[PDB]
């Protein structure tokens, strides 16, 4: 029973499943938050690089001055989301002046992507995604994850694509619930070191943005990124 | 009508823009700002129909801010004011034509030289070294004529215009309750605050 | 072993027959029971609501068109209410329109060519609920017989669910007397009442269980629910 | 065989065939065309004594000078009927002069024709008498499943069909003048009894309408009341 | 007509008449001419009755959507650039009203949005619309400050609106009052003209010319 | 769930439907491009060969799409020249509006999304056709893009695809040094080129280049699709009889 | 070129009593100097004890009438013949009439009945929508002739309280339905001689807490 | 498996595919509902994948109105799609009488949505191919017919009830429930009783995370229960147990 | 009420003997008051000339619209657009909107690049077409134009004389209409080579 618009004698629709599927296949990526910061850790799939290092892509994608994300999936869907979002993030302000709330944001992409499992005669993204930023006139972080299905939820720090669950476990037990990282440095030392697991050595395939209230936004260069892989194989090898 | 002007220096723009609103016999407002920031270096002064005016700026505002972080790229005043152009073009065509007239004021980076472009509603386009919609230009542009030179600095540029107020002024009918005036250069946007207290 | 002509509403079976409706005439005799009768002065629907549970109300089966018209139903609440619903429409074009109040035989015209659609194209299925009409127009007292199979047929009384049978005997037999019964409508319907506990099994009704309906020469179209029944019991 | 567009190794419909076998299946149904005007008759089952008589009218009026009658599946019977009452009724309206009976026939053909053509639907299942006047006649035709129709003299179909036909055949020969517009009447009375023995054990109520200008006028009448009686009585001699 | 408002240090301040009237003839002084949009919100009354009145009502529906979508508070802006929106919507088919939209937000403090027919949407500290508008920019104009005792700021609207009433034969009837905070709204009743005015006259010695 | 539609989803997230034509590709003939700090090389084999077939007042492999743009094709020959026209239009569309030249990074990009519109919905199928895009604008300058049905782009140094794109790839990974100047690409080009060839040697009819190159003595860019003659003789140049 | 509007006179009244509800209006129709009818209702029972005319131009009137008899029907389908609260029935019909906003139904419409409490309520029409709670509304031709009357009798306005100098208003109090009805009565037949437009009759539809009563006084046929 | 699309019809007369969606309102966690003349709860399990997630974000239990609450179970994406209906249809209303929707005339407009299905259509365009996989526990208050609580089924039909529960599992406190409930249950007494039939029929140890609980009012409307309030009703509960 | 008459402008053209000319004033602006004095009414799109007069915003949108087009020939016919060809081609986009016209005075001209013969045309609002074998002229001040090049046009003038005389030409028409001038440009095709010349005139 496998080709979905119909169910499953036990209430399923395998293709909604089977799409998750490819999430995994996909690259990886990971957010996490303070009570001022919000980062965003991506991986970089460096297989056969004789390519322009220059205008070749990157994974984190700002979607208005606030407001950025990430994916880890199918690129060759992920782009037209990341545009259709982009579009209504204006449409939004045009008509209400008011900038976007995250959780809005949220809310439109995830009803794309549920748009596209209902009608027979199209396919669900093979994508779920990781948005973060701060709202309007607000300080208080917001993290939320989207997947494919069409479910949005809020969290505290989460990972998807292959491997997260090895990650997943380990940010676990290093995220304290009751008190989040405070200062940006380390909150980033800390997404940084979650990613060590899967990286295999090298900043070199290692993405960070940071994002700040009041539309702040900026990415990270190499060798930053490198003093941080420094900076914790150092206390590693001290342990 | 009401007053827009604007004057391309040596190493900037500067944009005039009258602060009073009316309706009919009274006057709501009299501190009213006619500008619209498109972009970090471009600008856009607007004067026209009561609805029609405020709402085409910001529609035009949301299409660029859109393309310049989709491409992270931003667009030049050159290219800009060419869309601008584009879709009064075909607003003058439409079931309902946005009656709208306006300045736009940049800084191209590229060519390190600053641009200014005066459109009318009718999708009239020119790139001048200074301008004014409506019958703002029959007062002021003779003394534009007279004075102006490519070379003047930022300040030589407010001295000037400052003087083409004072006219406006002495023999315009309407009383306009002043201007807001504007920079565009280099360093991006920045208001001349202080011509309340000069 | 197998059975291919039984795919959609569309196909014909090597004799002539359409599995599909044949299988909603079966919903039909799954769901619960129901009886209407009429006479010359009034008509009565009287059924019998099911419910789930026990910590759940039972689900009605009778419903008012105008003034002058309704209806029972055996089957899928949905379909049921549609049909009812659309019904409701035509009544109310003729008010408006013409001024003048739709004529049962019409009324069930009407709901034969609807049903009928459903049968010819693809893509559909048909509706899952048959449905015993009441209505007093000007040709007196009137009650009608209606299958998904867009069949509407005008009789004297009848039931139609699970284990109709002993009410459709019953009234075979009784007949006689309450063609007759005019002037009277306690009268029709203890008649009525006794017609269908003449099918129960499970158990006696309640004040719960039952519900009525009549309409007549000068007795709009009304209902009544529970404790009002009361008295029948 | 299974869908309804397609053809057969040599050219053959089978939808179309199982549709003419449910035509026969279900009651029978005739019709005469006699001196001037036509005579109709069907088959009413009466299957309990629950059912109201003089009710349930199988045969349905066009305009107002078309009889018209039918067997096989009832609901595709009545829709049918709605397009052929716009047809009639746009016509009426844009050429003044009520519709001539022989094209009529074709308007109908024509949209039985269709449901023959695409898969999506389902070919019509019913076979359908009809007739009326004009000024050059009346006239007689059936229409089958296969949307494809003629002019007799007399036809029928439903259950037992031969019963009618060879009774119909006899008429033909020994009035080959056309009958009496009264005993056109009477007589069809009879040839439905005859057809009827096999619903034997199941009594039923025989319903006629008829079409002349001598005797209705022009216009298409139901035969109830008197001359009703009286031919149903005649036909009851006969039948033994 | 003649309405009015105006933002302070206490918050906003809304005050009307209430006299609708066909050509010469006045055919009523009940008139409501504040459009209690929500809870926290008001919309004035100039232009038409019917589109004033239909649409903002139409307006509130709108923030009741919004609120129950996100969990908090629609913000003035936004509600007053619908109405703006919706009404260009239909810019040239007739549709004609003047209106102050009136909110004070969690963050925008308070804040007055006068809007019309024509789209245009305007942020301001003091809006009168109507026929009497003229005569009640007056006793504002001059009699404003930003520190008005918050009851003070309730007798200035009134005695404005009142200025109005006498002179403008289009305005008047009764005077009607409401108050905004961060937490919503409160009327402040309804006070016949006639009655008043003898008032004022009194206590304040102002409308000397007038006999009596 | 295996084969069949493109709007089915393999139990492991796979689309079968696009990555046949995704492979497809590997049965096109050999086109290949090349950047420089300098100029852009577009070289590609002709296919489809008899003894009776022109190609000189026409071609099937080097598209002009702008006159700072061109593209090498590899995949199904009608599908290509649609997408050719539409990609030619909207470039147009851009200048129109703008006034200015469409850059090269957002081109390839709307192209790449109509591919993969195709890769979604049901009624319809993928374009089986790859592309070497390879042109200039001054925000970025020289740019070498690709793309795959799958809707993919992509930027490059130096690439191949269609047939022993594997071979005739490993080859470029050796000889290239990021400045190379232009002739050593050309002349590359046919190195690269010759070496994965089932005609017993290079012959000119069956083959198509072309070149951009950008200056102050032009102060604007110039491309070039080279013509039969030019080409039978480089060939001589990079000795060849 | 084609004139869709008409008017046919006519004059009707609201006045909502302490715990009932009137809601009276002349028998007369008119066409320029012509009579059409001596006795034609313009006042209506809808059920759910509510009454409504709408006087101004007939057609757009009995089909507004009409078409809300209908949506009063339907509410009770939907919602399981719940009784319509009369404030209910008017926020509907504002919607109805604004349905027709650019081509409106040429009439002043009315409506009276009773709250969610017992209190009398009546309720005056824009042509397009704008609906306030009165409590004495006279609508129609003679219109200017009955308000000012009502003003002062209804309530005693520029009444005082003698020997109070003029500093005690006259305070209001409320009157029983028959003390009412000769009010009205007296308001019309006033308005008769005067005004051309109106006479002949008057039908008078009274709401209570269960029912409706009609009483029909005769006017002068001047 | 023959007999198993949509618009099919089994040889019993039967559409399976709408009987499948049922059992996908299995999977959801646990709901309950108590309806007591005093006041409607509303109670649902949460279980949670992490402690990454924030409970809070898990909209199990969701405000329609000031007068009418409403809780879920299976399919989150098609939850918030008849939440927008119904919100939406809510204030329709309002708009229209300027007053409140009946319980179960707004529920009705619900189950109206629900079967609004087609494939290819016999008539009637219905943009939508299968039936909903999730089902509501509707609850309010109007005046005429006072507290009320509903069964929103995807096959378009619907039940009232005293009390109700669908999720995980539905049986295990549906017999429960089937002998607790009892008229003159006050609303205390409600929520401490749909707080015990969780932590039974529930999994893991119960505490405000994996357990959001709300109610409605004719006083104060729908509102849901903070973590302090649940946190110590907890323990007036907990505690009782020890004794008897 | 007249659009054309808004913005002002003209523009002319002649055949030489082997050649041909089209010049244009420069002066744009709202009736009476004069805005600028670098705007012109002549393009080309790659050996093919356009002068366009009439109003503002339909010569610009003109222009961007048949750049676009003649981009998009070259292209898939590998060759530039013919004047012929063009002419037919103007001809029929005007007519396209022949309800909606755009309010212009076009004037084509060029030299065939195989059969070397040299072009003019000129058309009404909604594409009619005007085959000359002299002048063409276009704009506010059609009239005088047509007094001037009826006096001085001679049947094939060498390409430097040509110059001298559709100068003056144009140059005194202009002063008599209040409507032109504010300076000028003409131009001059020969077979290859194309000289651009700005002229001296009162600024008045
Ligand atoms: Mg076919
Ligand atoms: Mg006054
Ligand atoms: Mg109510
Ligand atoms: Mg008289
Ligand atoms: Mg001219
Ligand atoms: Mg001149």
């Amino acid at each position: 029973d496998r080709a979905l618009s119909i169910f499953s004698p036990d209430g399923h629709i395998f293709q909604v499943e089977y799409a998750l599927e490819a999430v995994k296949r996909g690259t990886c990526a990971v957010g996490v938050k303070g009570k001022n910061c919000v980062v965003l850790g991506c991986e970089r799939r460096s297989t056969l690089k004789l390519q322009d290092t220059r205008i070749t892509p990157s994974k984190v994608s700002k979607i208005d001055s606030h407001v950025v994300l990430s994916f880890s999936g199918l690129n060759a869907d992920s782009r037209i989301l990341i545009e259709k979002a982009r579009v209504e993030a204006q449409s939004h302000r045009l008509t209400l002046e008011d900038p976007v709330t995250v959780e809005y944001l949220t809310r439109y992409v995830a009803g794309v992507q549920q748009r596209y499992t209902q009608s027979g005669g199209v396919r669900p993204f093979g994508v779920s995604t990781l948005i973060a930023g701060f709202d309007p006139r607000d300080d208080e972080p917001k993290l939320y994850q989207t997947e494919p299905s069409g479910i949005y939820s809020s969290w505290s720090a989460q990972t998807i694509g292959r491997n997260s669950k090895t990650v997943r476990e380990f940010l676990e037990k290093n995220y304290d619930r009751k008190e989040p990282p405070a200062t940006v440095e380390e909150c980033v030392k800390l997404t940084v070191r979650s990613l060590l697991e899967v990286v295999q050595t090298g900043a070199k395939n290692i993405e960070i943005t940071v994002v700040k209230p009041d539309s702040d936004i900026v990415a990270l260069s190499s060798e930053e990124i490198n003093q941080y892989v420094t900076q914790i194989e150092q206390e590693k090898q001290e342990q | 009508m009401d007053i827009i002007l604007g004057i391309r220096v040596q190493d900037s723009v500067i944009l005039a823009s009258s602060k009073a609103v009316t309706r009919g016999i009274s006057v709501l407002k009299d501190s009213d700002d006619k500008t619209r920031q498109l972009s970090p270096h471009t600008l856009m002064s607007f004067a026209g129909e009561a609805g029609d005016t405020v709402q085409f700026a910001e529609y035009i505002q949301a299409n660029i801010q859109l393309y310049s972080i989709r491409e992270d790229y931003e667009l030049s005043p050159q290219a800009v004011s060419s869309f601008v152009r584009q879709e009064l073009a075909k607003s003058i065509r439409s079931r309902r034509p946005y009656q709208v007239n306006v300045l736009i004021g940049g800084y191209d980076k590229k060519k390190n030289k600053p641009e200014l472009y005066q459109i009318d509603y009718l999708g009239t386009k020119v790139e001048l070294p200074y301008g004014a919609h409506g019958y703002s230009g029959f007062y002021t542009f003779s003394l534009l004529d007279h004075h102006y030179r490519p070379d003047m600095t930022t300040e030589e540029g407010l001295d000037l215009l400052k003087l083409c107020v004072q006219e406006l002024e002495k023999r315009m009918p309407m009383d306009f309750k002043g201007v807001i005036v504007k920079i565009v250069d280099k360093d991006g946007i920045r208001q001349v605050d202080d011509f309340q207290a000069q | 072993f197998r059975n291919n002509y039984d795919g959609d509403t569309v196909t014909f079976s090597p004799t002539g027959r359409l599995f599909q409706v044949e299988y909603a005439l079966e919903a039909i005799k799954q769901g619960s029971v129901t009886v209407g009768l009429r006479s010359n002065t009034h008509a009565v629907l009287v059924a019998l609501k099911r419910n789930a549970d026990e910590l759940s109300s039972y689900q009605k089966k009778i419903i008012k068109c105008d003034e002058h018209m309704g209806l029972s139903l055996a089957g899928l609440a949905p379909d049921a209410r549609v049909l009812s619903n659309y019904l409701r429409q035509q009544c109310n074009y003729s008010s408006l329109v013409f001024n003048r109040k739709l004529a049962v035989e019409r009324a069930g015209h009407l709901l034969c060519d609807k049903a009928q659609k459903n049968t010819q194209s693809y893509g559909g299925r048909p509706y899952g609920v048959g449905l015993l009409i009441i209505g007093y127009d000007k040709s007196g007292a009137h009650l009608l017989e209606f299958q998904p199979s867009g069949n509407v047929t005008e009789l004297y009384g009848t039931a139609i669910g699970a284990r109709s049978q002993g009410a459709k005997t019953y009234l075979e037999r009784t007949l006689d007397t309450f063609i007759k019964i005019d002037g009277n409508p306690d009268e029709l319907i203890k008649a009525g009442v006794e017609a269908i506990s003449q099918s129960l099994r499970d158990e006696s009704l309640t004040v719960d269980n039952l519900s009525i309906a009549i309409v007549g020469k000068d007795t709009p179209f009304t209902i009544y629910d529970g404790e009002a029944v009361a008295k029948y019991i | 065989d299974l869908s309804n567009s397609v053809f057969s190794p040599d050219g053959r419909n089978f939808q179309v065939e199982y549709a003419v076998k449910a035509v026969e299946n279900g009651t029978t149904s005739i019709g005469i065309k006699c001196n001037d005007g036509v005579v109709f008759a069907v088959e009413k089952l009466i299957t309990s004594k629950l059912l109201v008589p003089q009710k349930n009218v199988k045969i349905q009026v066009v305009d107002r000078h078309i009889g018209c009658v039918y067997s096989g599946l009832i609901p595709d019977g009545r829709h049918l009927v709605n397009r052929g009452r716009e047809e009639a009724a746009s016509f009426k309206k844009l050429y003044k002069t009520p519709i001539p009976i022989p094209a009529f026939a074709d308007r109908l053909g024509q949209y039985v024709q269709a449901h023959t053509l695409y898969n999506s639907v389902r070919p019509f299942g019913v076979s359908t008498i009809f007739g009326g006047v004009d000024k050059n006649g009346a006239h007689l035709y059936m229409l089958e499943p296969s949307g494809s129709y003629w002019g007799y003299k007399g036809a029928a179909t439903g259950k037992g069909r031969q019963s009618a036909k060879a009774e119909l055949e006899k008429l033909v020969d020994h009035h080959p003048e056309g009958l009496s517009a009264r005993e056109a009447v009477k007589q069809a009375a009879k040839i439905i009894y005859l057809a009827h023995e096999d619903n034997k054990e199941k009594d039923f109520e025989l319903e006629i309408s008829w079409c002349s200008l001598s005797e209705t006028n022009g216009l298409h009448k139901f035969v109830k009341g008197d001359l009703l009686q009286e031919a149903i009585d005649f036909a009851q001699k006969e039948i033994n | 007509t003649t309405t009015l408002a105006f933002r302070f240090q206490g918050g906003i301040i809304v005050a009307v008449d209430s006299r609708a009237t066909a050509g010469n003839w006045v055919a009523s002084q009940t008139v409501k001419r504040v459009i209690e949009i929500n809870p926290f919100l008001l919309g004035t009354m100039a232009g038409g009755a019917a589109d004033c009145q239909f649409w903002e009502t139409w307006l509130g529906s709108q923030c009741r959507l919004h609120e129950l979508r996100e969990k908090e508070r629609i913000s003035v802006a936004a509600a007053s650039k619908i109405l703006s929106n919706l009404v260009y919507q239909y810019k040239g088919a007739g549709l004609s009203m003047g209106t102050m939209i009136c909110g004070y937000t969690r963050k925008e403090g308070p804040t007055i949005y006068y809007v019309d027919s024509d789209g245009t949407r305007l942020k301001g500290d003091i809006f009168c619309v109507g026929s009497g508008q003229t005569f009640a920019y007056g006793v504002l104009d001059s009699n404003y400050k930003w520190d008005l005792s918050v009851e003070d700021a309730l007798y200035l609207g009134k005695r404005s609106i009142l200025a109005a009433a006498h002179r403008d034969a289009y305005s008047g009837g009764s005077v009607n009052l409401y108050h905004v905070t961060e937490d919503g709204w409160i009327y402040h009743g309804n006070h016949d003209v006639g009655e008043l005015f003898w008032k004022v006259k009194e206590e304040e010695g102002s409308f000397n010319n007038v006999i009596g | 769930r295996y084969d069949s539609r493109t709007t089915i989803f393999s139990p492991e997230g796979r689309l079968y439907q696009v990555e046949y034509a995704l492979e497809s590709i590997s049965h096109a003939g050999t086109a290949i491009g090349i950047m420089a700090s300098d100029g852009i090389v577009l070289a590609a084999e002709r296919k489809v060969t008899s003894t009776l077939l022109e190609q000189d007042t026409s071609t099937e492999k080097l598209y002009k799409l702008n006159d700072k743009i061109a593209v090498a094709v590899a995949g199904l020959t009608a599908d290509a020249e649609i997408l050719i026209n539409t990609a030619r239009i909207h470039a147009q569309n851009y200048l129109k509006t703008y006034n200015e030249d469409i850059p090269v990074e957002i081109l390839v990009r709307r192209l790449s999304d109509i591919k993969q519109g195709y890769t979604q919905h049901g009624g319809l199928r993928p374009f089986g056709v790859s592309f070497i895009y390879a042109g200039y604008d001054d925000r970025y300058g020289y740019q070498l893009y690709t793309s795959n049905p799958s809707g993919n782009y992509t930027g490059w140094k130096a690439i191949s695809v269609g047939a022993n794109t594997s071979a005739a790839q490993t080859l470029l990974q050796m000889d290239y040094k990021d400045d190379m100047k232009v002739d050593d690409a050309i002349e590359l080009a046919l190195k690269t080129l010759s070496k994965t060839t089932d005609s017993s040697a290079l012959t000119y009819d069956r083959l198509e280049f072309a070149t951009i190159r950008k200056g102050a003595n032009d102060g604007e860019v110039y491309q070039k699709i080279f013509k039969p003659q030019e080409i039978k003789d480089i060939l001589v140049k990079t000795g060849i009889t | 070129q084609f004139n869709p509007y008409g008017d046919n006179g006519g004059t009707i009244l609201g006045i909502a009593g302490e715990d009932f509800a009137v809601l009276a209006g002349d028998t007369r129709n008119i066409t320029d100097y012509s009579i059409n009818s001596r006795y034609e209702p313009k006042v209506f029972d809808c059920g759910d004890n509510i009454v409504m005319s709408a006087n101004g131009f007939a057609a757009d009137g009995d089909a507004l009438v009409k078409r809300f008899k209908n949506s009063v029907k339907w509410y009770h389908f939907d919602h399981n013949d719940k009784k319509l609260s009369i404030n209910s029935a008017a926020r509907n019909i504002q919607h109805l009439l604004y349905g027709k906003r650019f081509f409106p139904y040429y009439v002043h419409t009315i409506i009276a009945g009773l709250d969610e409490d017992g209190k009398g309520a009546v309720y005056s029409f824009d042509p397009v929508g704008s609906y306030e709670r009165e409590q004495c509304r006279a609508g129609g031709a003679a219109a200017s002739l009955i308000m000012p009357f009502l003003d002062n009798q209804v309530n005693f306005k520029n009444q005082y309280e003698p020997g109070t100098n003029g500093k005690v208003k006259k305070p209001l109090k409320y009157l029983s339905v028959e003390e009412v009805i000769k009010l009205v009565r007296d308001s019309f037949t006033s308005a008769t001689e005067r005004h051309i437009q109106v006479g002949d009759g008057l039908e008078i539809l009274i709401v209570t807490k269960d029912g409706v009563r009609k009483e029909f006084y005769e006017l002068k046929r001047d | 498996e023959y007999d198993r699309g949509v618009s099919t019809f089994s040889p019993e007369g039967r559409l399976f595919q709408v009987e499948y969606s049922l059992e996908a309102i299995k999977l959801g966690s646990t709901a309950i509902g108590i309806a007591t003349k005093e006041g409607v709860v509303l109670g649902v399990e949460k279980r949670a994948t992490s402690p990454l997630l924030e409970s809070d974000s898990i909209e199990k239990i969701v405000e329609i109105d000031r007068h009418i609450g409403c809780a879920m179970s299976g399919l989150t994406a098609d939850a918030r799609s008849m939440i927008e209906h119904a919100r939406t249809a809510a204030v329709t209303h309002n708009l229209y009488y300027d007053e409140d929707i009946n319980v179960e005339s707004l529920t009705q407009s619900v189950c109206d949505l629900a079967l609004r299905f087609g494939e290819g259509a016999s008539g009637e365009e219905r943009l939508m191919s299968r039936p909903f996989g999730v089902a509501l526990l509707i609850a309010g208050h109007d005046a005429d017919d006072g507290y009320q609580l509903f069964h929103a089924e995807p096959s378009g039909t619907f039940y009232r009830y005293n009390a109700k529960a669908i999720g995980s599992g539905s049986e295990g406190a549906q017999a429960e429930l089937l002998n607790e409930w009892h008229s003159s249950l006050t609303l205390k007494e409600a929520e401490l009783l749909v707080l015990k039939i969780l932590k039974q029929v529930m999994e893991e140890k119960l505490d405000e995370n994996n357990a959001q609980l709300s109610c409605i009012t004719k006083q104060d409307g729908f509102k849901i229960y903070d973590n302090e309030k649940t946190a110590e009703l907890i323990k007036e509960l907990k505690e009782k147990e020890a004794a008897e | 009420s007249d659009p054309s008459s808004i913005n002002g402008g003209i523009v002319v053209a002649m055949t030489g003997k082997d050649c041909v000319a089209i010049a244009c004033d420069l002066r744009l602006g709202s009736q009476s008051l004069g805005v600028s004095n670098k705007f012109e009414k002549i393009f080309h799109y790659g050996h093919v000339f356009l002068g366009i007069t009439g109003l503002a915003t339909d010569v610009t949108t003109l222009n961007e619209m048949f750049r676009y087009k003649t981009n998009l020939y070259k292209l898939k016919e590998e060759r530039a657009i013919e004047p012929e060809t063009f002419t037919q081609l103007v001809s029929s986009s005007l007519y396209e909107r022949r309800f909606g016209p755009y309010f212009v005075g076009p004037v084509v001209a060029g030299i065939n690049s195989k059969s070397g013969k040299p072009f003019i045309a000129g058309f009404d609002l909604i594409g009619c077409i005007d085959e000359a074998k002299d002048f063409i002229v276009s704009g506010t001040a059609s009239d005088q134009l047509f007094g001037m090049c009826e006096s001085l046009y001679e049947p094939n003038l060498e390409p430097e004389d040509l110059f001298e005389t559709i100068s003056q030409a144009l140059l005194n028409a202009a002063d008599r209409d209040a409507l032109s001038g504010w300076g000028a440009v003409v131009y001059i095709i020969k077979k290859d080579e194309v000289v651009k010349r700005y002229l001296k005139m009162r600024q008045d």
